[PDB]
């Protein structure tokens, strides 16, 4: 009738297993940020481009305008 | 004899921590299940993100060129 | 069998590992909670992005029909 | 196995901590990043949007 220790065992062993799927969805959260990271700091970049563009053409377009 | 008091209690406090370790892992499971239904999510949202932050890169590039174009005439306008 | 300073070492060494899982599942939680928050950023960031592509489209095909 | 078990399963959350910890500074930096990014790109649309515009007058002026 030894259920008590059973169940506890089970119980840690589940536990272990899971943390083992946890480290599994860590590593790849950290590795997919870290991807991610450099992918918005290239993006970064061209937005600074882009507006620097934009606004020196809204710049030129309306000098001949009026 | 007058120790079967104090043994009894040995036998509560042994039967007590059992117990309590018994609890501890039934909580010890219903955390990690909540936190492997955070990860889930996490990872999800991730995955979307970044389609998202691919279809913006993308539009960084389609914009640079379409701006190459403009200044090009712009100049060409102006002279 | 197993003296009571086992089952008592038994259970502080449970209720450490608990404490531990619990402050693991804190960090998931709060991963959750930001990466949920910055996706609202994201959704915000896309938006913009393709319509600002749009606009710039439409600005290029005017720019090209103003030198002819 | 009870000692073992134990001392070897809180190894295991000891690590994946260790690797969150991280990630989650990780996500601070994504956070920083992104919130910038939301700003700089609302900036960009509206400033798209004016050279359309600056466009289009070109257009009926000059085609
Ligand atoms: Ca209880
Ligand atoms: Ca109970
Ligand atoms: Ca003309």
């Amino acid at each position: 009738g030894s259920a008590r220790e059973n169940e506890m065992d089970e119980n840690l062993e589940q536990v272990s297993g899971i943390i083992g799927n946890l480290r599994h969805m860590a590593l790849d959260m950290g590795n997919e940020i870290d991807t991610q990271n450099r992918q918005i700091d290239r993006i970064m970049e061209k937005a600074d481009s882009n507006k620097t563009r934009i606004d020196e053409a809204n710049q030129r377009a309306t000098k001949m305008l009026g | 004899g007058s120790m079967r008091n104090e043994l009894e209690e040995m036998q509560r406090r042994a039967d007590q921590l059992a117990d309590e370790s018994l609890e501890s892992t039934r909580r010890m499971l219903q955390l990690v299940e909540e936190s492997k239904d955070a990860g889930i999510r996490t990872l999800v949202m991730l995955d979307e993100q970044g389609e998202q932050l691919d279809r913006v890169e993308e539009g960084m590039n389609h914009i640079n060129q379409d701006m190459k174009e403009a200044e090009k005439n712009l100049k060409d306008l102006g002279k | 069998g197993s003296a009571l300073s086992e089952i008592e070492t038994r259970h502080s060494e449970i209720i450490k590992l608990e404490n531990s899982i619990r402050e693991l599942h804190d960090m998931f939680m709060d991963m959750a909670m930001l990466v949920e928050s910055q996706g609202e950023m994201i959704d915000r960031i896309e938006y913009n992005v393709e319509h600002a592509v749009d606009y710039v489209e439409r600005a290029v095909s005017d720019t090209k029909k103003a030198v002819k | 196995g009870s000692n073992r078990r134990l001392q070897q399963t809180q190894a295991q959350v000891d690590e994946v901590v260790d690797i969150m910890r991280v990630n989650v500074d990780k996500v601070l930096e994504r956070d920083q990043k992104l919130s910038e990014l939301d700003d700089r790109a609302d900036a960009l649309q509206a400033g798209a949007s004016q050279f359309e515009t600056s466009a289009a007058k070109l257009k009926r002026k000059y085609w």
